[PDB]
RNA sequence: GCCCUUCGGGGCAUUUGGUCAAUUUGAAACGAUACAGAGAAGAUUAGCAUGGCCCCUGCACUAAGGAUGACACGCUACUCAAAGAGACGC
RNA sequence: AAAAAAAAA
């Protein structure tokens, strides 16, 4: 059938009634606009250059300050030493772009998958 | 209104005025058709021919 | 601006298939076995 | 007054609303009489005050 | 409250029902097909 | 013309945390933080140096597809394709007004220079504009044929520049809500447009073209060629430098006046991306300009920087006149 | 009608309002009647949308419902040819 | 301390 259809022409937007005002629709609401205060900053433009300047010395010490520079009972055991290197996990946390094989994916299905 | 930049549109509409003999009707649409669409050669062509 | 020359394998690097669904069908359109089969990678996967 | 008006312009004069505020239907309703009378909480907050 | 019911009532009963005026907002029950509508626009302009 | 000398971009810092793609971006005036709107559905504020995330407002049921920090006042703008517009108010982090009436989709938000006025940009295909103070929308600048994919606020006429996906461009005169001019020169839809900060010109990007436009003739200026893709941004600087980010992944970085392409690039997705998911979806410079804030369908925002070791003989302009 | 006057005169107050009450011929409607038989390619079926010269209930013109509210299911030349070979062709 | 949810000559 096609009475289930998909869009191909959504519709467009209307310009405004030209009526007689009798329906309420919006109840007002945060009728003050606030504006930056001095100290809020936004409101002081001071040059291009001072600004490059700014940013660079504040990536600059951003690095500087990632860099730091200013009878035994075990003898019949069948297998011995099995967990070396599980321990080391945790090199760096690293950002797979796969929800599906990313380590939260993996961490939640084998906490709910039991 | 709805298709302004349609190719096979104003052929229609053009030889649809063409087949009655609404030559001036059809000189009309021809010179409107090559206004909006100046860069579409079947619309030339059938206004030279 | 002029519009683009192209070519016939233009034309043929553009051909969308048509679609055979292996779940839907609304038209209840009878395939044939080859085409409803031709999407299906799974035959053509590797085992090794 | 001004409910009875109300009724009577939605055509669904088969509510009698009494004097006492309490709206009964007059007759056994079909779905479209039910449906077409079903009013709101407007007109039910109104007529309970 | 109650003022502005019997005004938005009596706007219905005298001016009539605006049945498509503003846009009704995704709720819970449009989610998922808010979603394919986005979508299928979206595919649809990469395409065109 | 002959064209000036500027130093090729290369990748600083690439910045993973979004679970979509990072299709707005927007600077503080004062170049210390800028806001990241995903597909995740969220807004992320993050630390313009460190890089580090500051944190994270969610207020949308869809992904955020435009973003606008005032310059005047202490509100952040947003706008999403769950056919909503909400002001956040930053003194406290919470969503304070809507702007509610798009039909679909919201694709494009903007905030005019001067006057506390909000104009946004819809797949119903039209430009609503918005008082701040009120929330009324005080015109619906309508008449394209398409969805509204970017649009520009300009300080004098025109003052509304509307670009959609039925390849025209429009002028929009703000006081009468009526357009000035449509320039139908693009061939297919028009993604992208940038207002040069000191010169009274616009561009527009289509697939594979960038016409560059004069205020108010809309006077077809020059055509910035070569970039065969699907342009999603668009990017100035103080120093005339133009940015095409396109949707298969390709940068180039173009002098605004010459039209010469002085850098191509392709991007590089995260691991775990497929090569279709390689592709910019959003791009800004920050205020300086020093820095070039792209995000990108892996997921991803990424800072570009310019080469300081590089000379203007050790990449000489290869630019021949004809 | 009052008030002033030098008895000649003058003053205060100034234009309301929707064919009339008049029920056929200036426009209200269901019921009721004969009926009817609630969508998704076998059967039974939960819905959520889409577009608007289709609306109804509702404060909701930023809920929800009305069979998923219904409508949808029809029609179908027209940007239009090219080579090759055949004909008690003409 | 209502709706779903009881059908178009």
């Amino acid at each position: 059938t096609t009475a289930h259809r998909p869009t191909f022409d959504p519709a467009r937007g209307k310009e405004a009634l030209r009526g007689p005002a009798y329906h309420q629709r919006l109840l007002p609401a945060y009728t003050t606009l606030k504006f930056r205060q001095p100290g809020q900053g936004g409101a002081a433009d001071k040059s291009t250059r001072d600004l490059r300047a700014e940013l660079e010395a504040a990536e600059a010490a951003h690095y500087a300050k990632l860099k730091g520079a200013p009878r035994r009972w075990d003898e019949d055991v069948v297998f011995k030493n099995q967990a070396r290197g599980t321990e080391d996990k945790g090199k760096r946390k690293e950002f797979v772009n796969d929800l599906l094989r990313s380590d939260f994916h993996k961490r939640f299905m084998s906490k709910y998958v039991r | 209104d709805v298709h302004p930049n349609n190719t096979q549109l104003w052929i229609r509409y053009i030889e649809a005025e063409l087949k009655n003999r609404n030559i001036n009707h059809a000189r009309n649409l021809l010179d409107r058709a090559v206004t909006r669409l100046p860069r579409v050669s079947k619309l030339w062509y059938k206004y030279v021919y | 601006s002029p519009p683009r020359k192209l070519t016939a394998e233009d034309q043929e690097a553009w051909r969308i298939p048509p679609p055979v669904s292996m779940w839907k069908n609304p038209k209840g359109f009878t395939i044939p076995l080859d085409k409803r089969l031709a999407a299906d990678g799974r035959q053509l996967q590797e085992v090794q | 007054n001004m409910l009875n008006l109300l009724i009577h312009r939605k055509n669904l004069t088969y509510l009698h609303l009494d004097y006492n505020f309490n709206l009964k239907p007059v007759k056994t309703l079909t779905t479209k009489e039910r449906k077409k009378s079903r009013f709101g909480n407007a007109f039910h907050l109104m007529r309970e005050i | 409250l109650l003022e502005r019911w019997l005004g938005n009532l009596l706007s219905r009963q005298f001016e009539g029902r605006h049945s498509k005026g503003v846009a009704k907002t995704v709720t819970k029950q449009r989610v998922e097909s808010h979603f394919d509508l986005e979508l299928r626009a979206s595919v649809m302009a990469d395409l065109m | 013309p002959r064209p000036d000398w500027h130093p090729p971009w290369k990748l600083m810092r690439v910045i993973s945390g979004h679970l979509g793609w990072v299709r707005a971006l927007a600077v503080e005036p004062n170049n210390q933080w800028f806001a990241s709107g995903a597909g995740d559905r969220t807004i992320k504020i993050w630390d313009l140096a460190s890089g580090q995330l500051r944190l994270t407002l969610t207020g949308h049921i869809s992904t955020v597809r435009g973003l606008a920090v005032s310059p005047r006042h202490p509100y952040m703008f947003s706008c999403g394709e769950d056919k909503m517009v909400k002001c956040w108010d930053l003194e406290t982090n919470k969503v304070i007004r809507h702007y509610h009436g798009h039909l679909s989709g919201v694709y494009t938000l903007k905030l005019h220079p001067t006057l506390d006025v909000l104009v946004t940009g819809g797949r119903d295909g039209v430009a609503r504009v918005w008082d701040m103070r009120t929330r009324s929308n005080v015109h619906v600048l309508s008449g394209h044929t398409g969805t509204v994919a970017d649009l520009v606020c300009q300080e004098a006429d025109p003052q509304v520049i509307t670009g959609s996906l039925d390849s025209t461009v429009r002028m929009w005169d703000l006081a009468a809500g009526k357009t000035m001019g449509v320039l139908t020169h693009h061939k297919k839809g028009v993604r992208a447009l940038v207002t040069h900060p000191t010169e009274f010109t616009f561009a527009t990007a289509s697939t594979g073209s960038i016409k560059q436009w004069k205020c108010p003739e809309g006077a077809f200026m020059q055509n910035f060629e070569g970039h065969n893709a699907i342009i999603n941004t668009l990017a100035v600087n103080d120093q005339n430098v133009l940015f095409s980010g396109g949707d298969n992944g390709s940068m180039s970085f173009w002098d605004w006046k010459s039209g010469y392409r002085f850098q191509s690039l392709d991007t590089t997705a995260q691991p775990g991306s497929l090569d279709a998911e390689l592709g910019i979806m959003s791009s800004t410079f920050d205020m300086s300009g020093a820095r070039l804030i792209t995000g990108e369908a892996d997921k991803t925002i990424k800072i570009w920087k310019e080469d300081t070791t590089a000379t203007p003989e050790t990449h000489p302009i290869e630019w021949k006149p004809s």
